[PDB]
């Protein structure tokens, strides 16, 4: 069956990242290659802490940064419309592909308002629009800029933990392609349901952390360390994230661009979009048990037991509510290879893997 | 609807289609319903090369226009060709409000215009036409290909696949379907139904019944084994129920049944109902599909006669046009005349005209009768014969043409076209026509190819001497256990033998004594607006009811005490079938039965039927059709 | 095998047009009743051929009628694009279902440019339209309203029949619900992609007809008639096209009610989807060769041989321009019931089948 197939599979991908069939990132225009991260990566490791931090992290804290919304304007396609509240951003632009044009739904974290700290309505908002672009067959692109969701007294009155649990569940879930590009800043819980992607990206200047390099200063008083020396040695660059295979992949551009790397935006979103989907064809092909997984997912729809509608009313998810706006095949193959892209990116060991450091000469 | 049929016999075979389509447009005069032809049959074309692949050519020749050039013959997919001289324009000179240039309407100047077509051929009739155009204007665009090199292209590009050996044009063929009956659905309620579930029992075949919410615990239901099936239909009337054919359907499709017998009343007759079963190979108990149609329109019945030698009932022959039509033919067969529905039957619409002054009105008025009743105001004439005997004849045949025909009955006791009291011969029809219209039944069932039992009807005209054909039932007869008796053979029984592919050669029909028939009918005596009686319906339960067993008397029936006589429904709660040596005796014994028979809580017919059986007259069997009301009034 | 099922399917609905399962007109909520179509049955065989035209011929006429854009903004949902383009007017609008609001997509012939009659772009505009909201699984709701499409000059030196033979089929060939609304005249090729639909009703005072009543004028002097007494011998009535099966009812809706009767429009296309919807989930339970049909259609996009793959880009057709926006399996249940419906409008009979005129007394 696919659910024992899709751990055992992701799980042998998780043995040899390197020559993994995963790799896509080869075959998208608007990147930086190889080579160019690879020098990027010795002047990273010969510049102290200071010069790490303005390099990668400054660029985040200016304060006149290009914003989430005309990030997606500076693509030149026709907006349809746009739904907007506070630091919640989302909007269905028609984007020319070069083959025709089409709709791609876009939800962003908008750093103008509260430096992008979402709130328990901005993620059942952000739920609404990935329901609607599911049942409208519309492929997303997720924008990442935040400081991390808002943690207050207010979010967790208003249940914030079952809001980003719900949020990570639809996108986990959803049946469209999505692409995450990190365009600043993206923190724990408030990044990682906008992060759960096909493929994951960041521009030039961007983050991508566990939490911010400043909430690190509680672990660094353990070790008598600065905050700065923290997020340094555990590499919050978009060189080192690549490496480390958090990212797909570092698009050349910068929000603030004029010349031909404000072109590598739009591209890199077509040939990513053109990328999964090519992607789900190819699987669709090899698997017999992912037509076998369209039948049980179809035939519950077909004969609604009141147990199984019971638990769906109550959570209010991304499901089929209609049969037209019923999901295919190929968005069982989106939500299959989505779980493969952020499993391989895991990694864990046993105990008999480890070696044990030296006691010798420590007291 | 050929269109789909033609497409379907290429995907099935696996053949390239070619076309060649002319047209005045859509037809207007079929109403607005002829529109959805321009999507019915683009679909057909447009699943045909997205499921098939196979390549059709569209070559538009002559005047090429309306719905079918907007359409199937423009169609993307499809390799668009035109004629030389072909008029294409997206409608024709009826529409048009004025004049349309050769270069937006004629097919040469459109060949060189992109998308118009795959290439503008030559027009192989007319010899000198591309130099009469030619002469018109030089400047004028030429054909370069012939059909022949579109269509040796077209079939010497393509994959020649491994033809299979030819078949035939498949149609609805019972024959085929004609299987062993080991279990069948029977299509029926009442008496009919009782006969039938009895006859199944008799040949040890399952029953499979359906029924109404009244006669779910009706006797036909009570009559069935723990290896026989009851379903529910639901409703009370025939509408919510025996007249939902989908719903019947269904049930021989989930019950696998081996055949379905389409009973007697509700879609019996119907070759639509015939048609609907064969399409989804469920047999047919009963004719083919095309004798049903041949002897059903009555215009064709009459047609058909006329071929076989066969004297008709005098008339129009065909069906009516106008008053006009009706007053010419009545005065050419001399008044008084009949007016009749085409889809009639059971007496419904059957008026009589006196005068012409009486028909211009009385045409205009039995239109009307015709349209309310069955939807369509169809008359056709008939003389009206006013001493005359019902004489009708028994034919059985199989698939190999044994025309077994097994005797005559007189049904001329009958009140509201409805017979009453039935016989196995006729009392003053002479030896020299009894044989007349044995020939004319197996002169008929040969020349339509007829199957099962059917019935033929004649008019015995007492005053000329004369037996005319007047229309044929082709599906079992209610009055059919009278001739059971007297040929001594099973009427029902041979049809199953029929009907599971065997053949008839080996029965010998009889005349096995005399035989007559009453229909124990619940009807109330009263009185009519000037005094004189007449039988009504009386609904309820029932609290006693005795049938004495007697060996030369046959009863089937639906009465017993503690049922109840459905109102939704026909008031025959039994057939009494007496047998004996002579009419006299069979009179006289049935009489005394209808005495030892008793019946409690109904009211039902027997006073009357008493006191026909002790006339003088009707001893001496000295009556006509229109004996019945006469005998009421006295 | 289901292009041979639906011939066989649709023969036998059609052997008996009242008690089959094809009859959706008790579902939909807002139509006059069948006692009320009987009555008015009955005053129109009373009034003559003059008080005939005064009830059904002189209103669709009127230009004082509101028009498309008029009636598609006073069923009172968000509009989200329009495209007028002449006499054709696409549009989006959401809905509330009662459950959640739902995109459903409209394609109008608006009688306030050209009176209704439509151009080749017009149709090629309907074509594009039709895969627009295919491609987005947004259901339709047709508007009919035209003189028939344009039969000039112009119009066929543009090739109009080819434009009209695309946008049917395109219209046939549609994996969403489609609903057509009669809220003026249907007349010949030009009301034919839009009434192809699953489910065509008509507004209390509409018109359905094979051409425009003075058009009959030329069969009218042919046999000696007015093009008044052709079109009520023809019956273009909606109680008679309902009668003859051409509609699925008449909708308690005329375009300038301002009673309880302007809500009716907005229930009937709630019904109508939601009917269509249930129809053909029903489908989907009993019919497992509706599997094998779009599981060969699937196999198709998965490997498009090279003779129909030409076809398919020569031709322009909607077809699966993406893995994502390729239909699902009630997409096909669509083409399916609306094929069932189109070919259970027509109707035919043999020669054995049709009653012979009698000869006899025929100078
Ligand atoms: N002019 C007539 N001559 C003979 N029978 C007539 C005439 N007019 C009406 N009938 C009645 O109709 C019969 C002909 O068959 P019919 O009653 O129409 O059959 P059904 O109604 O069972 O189909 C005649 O026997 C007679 O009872
Ligand atoms: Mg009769």
């Amino acid at each position: 069956p696919l659910f024992l197939q899709a751990e055992h599979l992701a799980k042998d991908f998780s043995l040899f990242p390197k020559h993994s069939k995963q790799s896509l990132s080869e075959e998208i225009k608007g990147l930086l290659n190889d080579d160019a991260i690879q020098a990027n990566l010795k002047d990273l490791a010969s510049l102290d802490v200071d010069g790490y931090v303005a390099k990668v992290i400054q660029p985040t804290q200016d304060k006149g940064r290009p914003g989430a919304k005309r990030i997606i304007a500076d693509l030149k396609g026709r907006l349809i419309t746009e739904t907007h509240l506070g630091s919640f951003y989302s909007a269905e632009v028609e984007l020319n592909f070069g083959s025709r044009t089409r709709r791609i739904g876009f939800i962003a974290q908008e750093r103008t308002t509260a430096n992008g700290a979402w709130m328990p309505e901005h993620h059942y908002a952000a739920c609404k629009a990935i329901r609607h672009f599911a049942e409208l067959s519309m492929p997303i692109v997720y924008l990442i800029d935040t400081p991390g969701a808002d943690a207050g007294e207010v979010a967790n009155s208003q249940n914030q933990a079952h809001s980003i649990s719900k949020a990570i569940a639809e996108s986990a879930n959803v049946d469209v392609p999505t692409v995450g590009i990190v365009i600043g800043a993206g923190y724990s819980g408030g990044a990682i349901p906008l992060a759960a992607a096909n493929i994951l990206l960041s521009l030039r200047d961007g983050i991508f952390n566990t939490i911010q390099p400043q909430g690190l200063q509680s672990i660094a008083r353990k070790y008598n360390l600065s905050w700065q020396e923290c997020a340094k040695s555990v590499g919050v660059s978009p060189e080192e994230l690549y490496t480390s295979g958090c990212i797909d992949g570092i698009i050349d551009f910068s929000p603030g661009d004029r010349d031909e790397r404000q072109h590598n935006l739009r591209r890199a979103i077509i040939s990513s979009i053109e990328a999964v989907e090519r992607a789900a064809v190819n699987f669709v092909r090899e698997s017999k048990d992912l037509r076998e997984h369209y039948d049980r997912s179809l035939a519950r729809f077909l004969n609604p037991s009141k147990n199984l509608m019971a638990l769906e009313l109550n959570a209010e998810l991304a499901v089929a509510t209609s049969p037209t706006n019923h999901h295919n095949l190929f968005g069982s193959a989106y939500r299959y290879l989505r779980y493969l892209t952020l499993r391989s990116r895991i990694h864990s060991i046993s105990q008999e893997q480890y070696g044990r450091l030296s006691r010798v000469s420590v007291p | 609807e050929k269109f789909s049929a033609l497409l379907i016999e290429c995907a099935k075979r696996k053949l390239p289609v070619v076309c060649f389509i002319s047209s005045g447009g859509m037809q207007t005069k079929e109403g607005a319903a002829a529109l959805f032809s321009m999507a019915v049959v683009n679909d057909r074309i447009t699943r045909f090369i997205r499921d098939n692949e196979l390549p059709v050519l569209m070559f538009g020749f002559g005047d090429c226009t309306g719905g079918a050039q907007a359409s199937f013959v423009t169609h993307p997919l499809v390799q668009t060709y035109y004629l030389s001289g072909t008029n294409m324009p997206f409608a024709g000179q009826m529409v048009v409000p004025a004049y349309l240039p050769s270069t937006s309407t004629l097919s040469n100047y459109l060949s060189k215009v992109p998308g118009a077509m795959a290439g503008l051929v030559h027009n192989p009739f007319s010899e000198n036409l591309d130099n009469q155009l030619a002469s018109i204007d030089p400047l004028m665009p030429m054909p370069t290909a012939k059909i022949n090199e579109v269509i040796i292209n077209a079939l010497s590009t393509l994959v020649v696949e491994a033809p299979a050996e030819e078949e035939e044009i498949v149609q609805n063929d019972p024959r085929k379907l004609m299987k062993p009956i080991n279990k069948v659905l029977v299509h029926a309620r009442g008496c009919t139904a009782v006969k039938l579930i009895r006859k199944a029992h008799d040949n040890n075949i399952n029953v499979v019944l359906v029924a109404s919410d009244p006669d779910m615990t009706a006797v036909p239901a009570d009559m069935l084994k723990e290896s026989d099936k009851l379903v529910c239909l639901g409703g009370n009337t025939s509408d919510e129920s025996y007249l939902n054919a989908y719903s019947v359907l269904k049930v021989a499709e989930y019950e696998q049944v081996d055949a379905l017998h389409p009973g007697i009343g509700f879609l019996s007759e119907s070759p639509q109902f015939a048609a609907l079963c064969v399409n989804n190979g469920v047999n047919f108990v009963g004719p083919s599909v095309h004798s049903m149609t041949t002897m059903g329109n009555k215009s064709n019945a009459i047609k058909t006669s006329q071929a076989q030698n066969v004297p008709v009932v005098p008339g129009s022959h065909g069906i009516l046009t106008n008053a006009e039509q009706a007053v010419n033919v009545a005065s050419e067969i001399g008044y008084p005349v009949l007016l009749k529905a085409v889809q009639g039957g059971g007496g419904k619409g059957i008026q009589v005209v006196k005068r012409p002054e009486d028909m211009i009105g009385l045409f205009q008025k039995t239109a009307t009768e015709a349209a309310a009743a069955f939807g369509n105001g169809d008359l056709y004439l008939e003389k009206y014969v006013t001493s005359l005997r019902h004489i009708e004849v028994q034919l059985l045949r199989d698939k190999f043409g044994h025309a077994k025909v097994l005797g005559l009955r007189d049904c001329s006791v009958q009140r509201n076209n409805q017979k009453v009291v039935e016989e196995s011969g006729s009392t003053m029809l002479p030896d020299e026509l009894k044989k007349q219209v044995l020939a004319y039944t197996r002169a008929l069932g040969d020349a339509t190819d007829y199957m099962g039992a059917g019935t033929v009807e004649f008019i015995y005209n007492l005053d000329a001497n004369e037996v005319y054909f007047m229309e044929m039932n082709t599906r079992l007869q209610v009055a059919h256990p009278v001739t059971e008796a007297t040929s001594g053979i099973d009427i029902v029984s041979a049809q199953f033998d029929i009907a599971a592919g065997r053949s008839i050669e080996h029965l010998e029909p009889k005349e096995i004594g005399y035989a007559m028939e009453v229909r124990v009918t619940a009807e109330k005596a009263a009185l009519d607006s000037h005094g004189v009686l007449q039988l009504i319906p009386n609904p309820g339960k029932i609290t006693e009811c005795v049938f004495p067993d007697h060996p030369d008397v046959e009863i089937i029936s639906i009465a017993a005490p503690g049922k109840e006589v459905s109102p939704y429904y026909d008031s025959l709660i039994a057939q009494v079938i007496m047998r004996g040596e002579n009419r006299e005796d069979v009179i006289a014994k049935l009489h005394a039965y209808l005495d030892s028979v008793v019946l409690k809580g109904i009211a039902t017919n027997i006073p009357l039927l008493k006191l026909i059986l002790s006339d003088g007259t009707f001893k001496e069997g000295v009556y006509d059709t229109n004996y019945l009301p006469r005998f009421m009034a006295e």
